[PDB]
RNA sequence: AGAUGGUAACAUAUAUAUAAAUGAACUCCUUUACAUAGGCUUUACACUCGGGGUGCGUUUUCUUUGCACUUUACCUUUAUAACAAACCUUGGAAUCAAUUUACUUGGAGAAGAGGUUCGUUGAACUCAAUUCAAAAAUUUGUUUUGUAGCAAUAGUAAUUCGUAAUUAUCCGAAGUGGUAAGGACUAUCCUUGAAAAAAGGAGGGAACGGCUUUGUGCUUUGCUACUCUUAAUACUUGUAUGAGCGUACCAACAACCGCAUCAGGUCUCCAAGGUUAACAGCCUCUGGUUAAAUAGAAAAAAGUAGGUAAGGGAAGUCGGCAAAAUAGAUCCGUAACUUCGGGAAAAGGAUUGGCUCUGAGGACAUUAAUGUUAACUCAGAACUGAAACGGACAAGGGGA
RNA sequence: GAGAACUUUGAAGACUGAAGUGGAGAAGGGUUUCUUGUCAACUGUGAUUGAACAAGAGUUAGCCGCUCCUAAGGGAUAGCU
RNA sequence: UCUGAUGGAGGAUCGAGUUGAUACUGACGUGCAAAUCGUUCAUUUCAAUCACGUUUAGGGGCGAAAGACUAAUCGAAAAG
């Protein structure tokens, strides 16, 4: 199973980068409660505009939601923005009003 | 109570009409005035 | 309200002269599946049809004398 | 294992009114409470519905007797005599 | 000055009239709103909110 | 001139709509229609657990996280499914058996096997339609669809768009037993726990086709495709659907009664979470409120409502008045006397937290053996702490 | 608003604690209901509030009830006093 | 006869609520109140509690009996 998550708008405006968003994914989902045994089974791959998330296990995509917030909370964006669904397996980041 | 009796609630009807002021044009040439809570009905 | 499930009731109870309005209702399942709703004096009768040729083929041979209420 | 020496079924009066009255009530009361043989289909069924009825569980049939048993002393003999003539 | 307003809130909104919330500044046009359809018009732009109910978690 | 299936229990009219299965007088029943107690059980509602989705919240640190929504009415004899019972067919029981928590039942016919019905419920069960193979001049097995119709078009929670419309979700499993109702039972009465309106069933068998015709409804001659039941229509019938009355609000907290906007009195239903035996007490969510014939400041005497007090412990007082003393639960132990039932929680002892463990108590399948999975309920052991643990709340003083 | 401790709004601290100042009814009340004004008196302090005062308005049923039945019982008829 | 379970009787027990009212002879006693408030106490499967309806009317009624109650009125109500 596939999900995208995806931070056009905010990278464009220069406010979040991929690399940090990457790198906080993938030593922060935790799979078996292990914080950096994702391994085999779930991995994570970088695009110059999306972050997808391949999983193999039964795994919520509320997840990403959780994680993104964190992330945007701990580097003061969080009061400037949302992460809204979009499909089935996407998540997309946006602004206020 | 809701539930009255059609010549109950046309006496009512009576009481609450009779207990209107005097019209002004006829001031210009009432004491039998009840308020529910003080002067009860009793009829 | 009276689901029916063979096609000749529906099609006798809809040239039946009591019979005033068809309800088209149409909608997504996973596919578009559709019912079709006679509106007699006493009942509303329901037929379900999951195969999209019968339910443009019943309607269209449904004569035209009695009036079409499309909800979606 | 046996639970009252000798009160039986008046153990539900407690120490309430006379050793006397309580022994006088159980000797009726478990006659009154008993089951008793019905004649009509011999099957020892027959319990009191009320103070002078006797209903049969099988029959479902019922007779009139005793107070407190199926049967009295006094109907029992005068029943005796009738049928000896 | 408020309290039909606040009634009728609470009747649309299907909630407490303990739960409402009227924008503090800006209280004209709530003033000025006499009617469930005009309470429901700004209740949808914004004027009145419903507040969230207490958290009642059941973690512990 | 009045239908038919099943051995039987009984069943059958599915027309748009199961409307019609002849039936008089006179009858005989049933429903309406009934107490209390106890547990057992089923269902719905309630509560709760976990998964999926959506939105929100926390984010110095931790948190696959905390919270909210994730809905489905009446009606369709709702069809069916399931279950407690009763009954029918077959069967023919002691080595008695079946069976309940409990006892209940049987040669007046048990168990077993196969059925019928009612009552619970109200889409359960492949329920209905549909796709694929095997049976024959129409049966059994395999898939798709649909919240069974109502029904999503409504509701809810979201994301957008001029400011009325678009879009996406509304589905995967369970546990506790609070409330309500039903069921099948057992027990109690020197207590046996309404009636009628209304409705139904039965016994009985009074009356009997149509067109035409003789004589005086009857015998008669010649011919036969005919009687009821639902719905619609047309015309006659006085105008050939649905009368009248109540419906706001309070119900006490200021709308009632107490002379009042009076700390009084005044009937009924719903009843969340935590702790717990608990609808107790204490705290909390939804809902409601922050109001009470006043406020501010100061804060002595005295009053009133409480606390605490060294040592002594009823010396106080008419009198232990008032207060204090334990008081939950588990384990142990319990006298005189006795109507043998009690006394009794007699008296009187011990233990109780937290944490980490150990043991015991069930349900579901495969060809004696191996996996999946659920309640809280007891028992025991280490460790731990200012020796404390029914830590607040709640809660006997005993004895002669 | 002339005037605000006791009118309204927002924020906070709290309370009631599903045996509730929460929702529905009965008895009783009778317009206290709603809207708009409004403050002479009343609302035992204030008061711009109000169950006060003033003007208007508001109660929609074949299916909820009464209406029907009978009960404890009441009245009346026939008589008889 | 004895033992363990099962069972669920009783004008049985504790106890909220209800229904009352033991004590403080507490407060109050120009009360919130012409009988209230607080704590304490009694009562909860039955001779139990409540509502509405209905019957009994004054030298009469009604009384598990205090001369109690019969609309703040009782060793003879209230009105004229």
């Amino acid at each position: 199973i596939k999900y995208v998550l995806d931070c056009t708008k905010p990278v464009k405006d220069t406010i979040l980068d991929i690399s940090g968003l990457e790198q906080f994914f993938k030593d922060k989902i935790k799979v078996d409660k292990k914080t950096n045994n994702l391994k085999n089974k779930v991995v994570v791959t970088s695009d110059e505009y999306k972050i997808y998330i391949t999983v193999h296990i039964p795994f919520s995509k509320r997840y990403i939601k959780y994680l993104a917030k964190k992330y945007i909370k701990m580097h003061q964006i969080r009061d400037f923005l949302r992460v809204i669904a979009k499909g089935k397996l996407a998540y997309e980041f946006k602004y206020f009003q | 109570g809701s539930i009255k009796r059609f010549r109950l609630k046309q006496r009512l009807g009576k009481c609450r009409r009779q207990n209107r002021p005097v019209p002004h044009w006829y001031r210009l040439k009432n004491t039998k005035r009840r308020h529910w809570r003080r002067t009860k009905l009793g009829l | 309200p009276k689901q029916i499930t063979d096609i000749r009731k529906f099609l006798k109870i809809s040239r039946k002269p009591d019979t005033t309005a068809v309800i088209i209702m149409k909608k997504k399942s996973k596919t578009v599946i559709t019912k079709l709703k006679l509106r007699t004096k006493k009942y509303l009768y329901t037929m379900v049809f999951a195969d999209r040729k019968k339910a443009e083929r019943i309607e269209n041979s449904l004569l035209p004398s009695l009036k079409r209420i499309y909800y979606p | 294992s046996r639970r009252t020496k000798k009160v039986g079924l008046t153990g539900k009066y407690g120490t309430r009114y006379g050793s006397s009255l309580r022994k006088q009530i159980k000797k009726i009361e478990l006659m009154q409470h008993a089951k008793y043989l019905c004649t009509f289909c011999g099957k020892t069924a027959t319990k009191r519905t009320c103070v002078g009825i006797w209903k049969c569980k099988k029959c479902k049939r019922k007779v009139c007797g005793g107070a407190w048993s199926l049967t009295t002393p006094a109907a029992v003999a005068a029943k005796s005599t009738i049928i000896r003539l | 000055s408020l309290t039909l307003q606040k009634r009728l809130a609470a009747s649309v909104l299907k909630c407490g009239k303990n739960k409402i919330w009227m924008d503090p500044n800006e209280i004209s046009e709530i003033s000025l709103a006499n009617s469930r359809f005009s309470i429901r018009k700004l209740y949808k732009e914004g004027l009145i909110l419903k507040k969230p109910q207490k958290v009642h978690s059941r973690a512990r």
